[PDB]
């Protein structure tokens, strides 16, 4: 980040940012609890089961 | 004894290269580049 004024810039950015878009579709926190999810996830079609 | 024209040379090029290369960090061995920039959120 601190490389290139706009690479910096954008993690400060991130770093003020409350929130606006972080929106976790992804994340840094992880468990496998992550990928079975994946899995549930794209098994077959979405259900509420 | 023996028997010459200047011609016996080209073993130099180890200091020419050198010689160059310095003058090419008074400045760059070509031209000068120019930098790259950065994204947003998608970053």
């Amino acid at each position: 980040f601190a490389n290139r004024y706009g690479y910096w810039a954008a993690n400060q950015q991130l770093r003020m940012f409350p929130e606006i878009y972080v929106d976790p579709t992804l994340r840094l926190t992880k468990t496998e609890f992550f990928f079975q999810l994946e899995s549930a996830l794209n098994q077959g079609k979405l259900t509420d089961d | 004894d023996i028997f010459m024209y200047p011609m016996n040379n080209e073993l130099r090029g180890l200091w020419d290269r050198i010689e160059n290369r310095i003058y090419n960090l008074r400045h760059n061995l070509t031209l000068d580049g120019k930098e790259i920039n950065m994204d947003l959120y998608d970053s």
